[PDB]
């Protein structure tokens, strides 16, 4: 029996969104949410631009 | 008369023929229907890996 996995190559393509917001204070400066996104790339992105 | 050589006579065996043979020394290889390899592998994800 095959329990092995079948087995191939993919590549993901996908932007990493990062908003950062930033509270600047008088000494110092400190970070209030930082919202980490992942964004699909485009069909028109990957065959046009990156291919 | 003269004499004769013994393979000159043909012999009646009086002896009963018990045909013993020894076990052939076997090895035996290491075989396994899954190594633990193939097993970790068989998971869909590892979490140790992703």
């Amino acid at each position: 029996e095959n329990i092995a996995p079948y087995k191939f190559k993919a590549t993901m393509y996908y932007k990493d969104v990062t908003v950062s917001q930033v509270w600047f204070g008088h000494r110092y400066s400190q970070f209030m949410g930082i919202f980490e996104d992942r964004a699909p790339v485009p069909f028109e992105e990957v065959i046009d631009k990156i291919n | 008369s003269h004499q004769l050589s013994r393979a000159d006579i043909t012999t009646v065996s009086t002896f009963i023929d018990l045909n013993i043979t020894m076990l052939e020394d076997h090895e035996f290889v290491p075989l396994e229907v899954y190594t633990r390899h193939e097993i970790k592998d068989s998971g869909l994800l590892d979490y140790t890996e992703v």
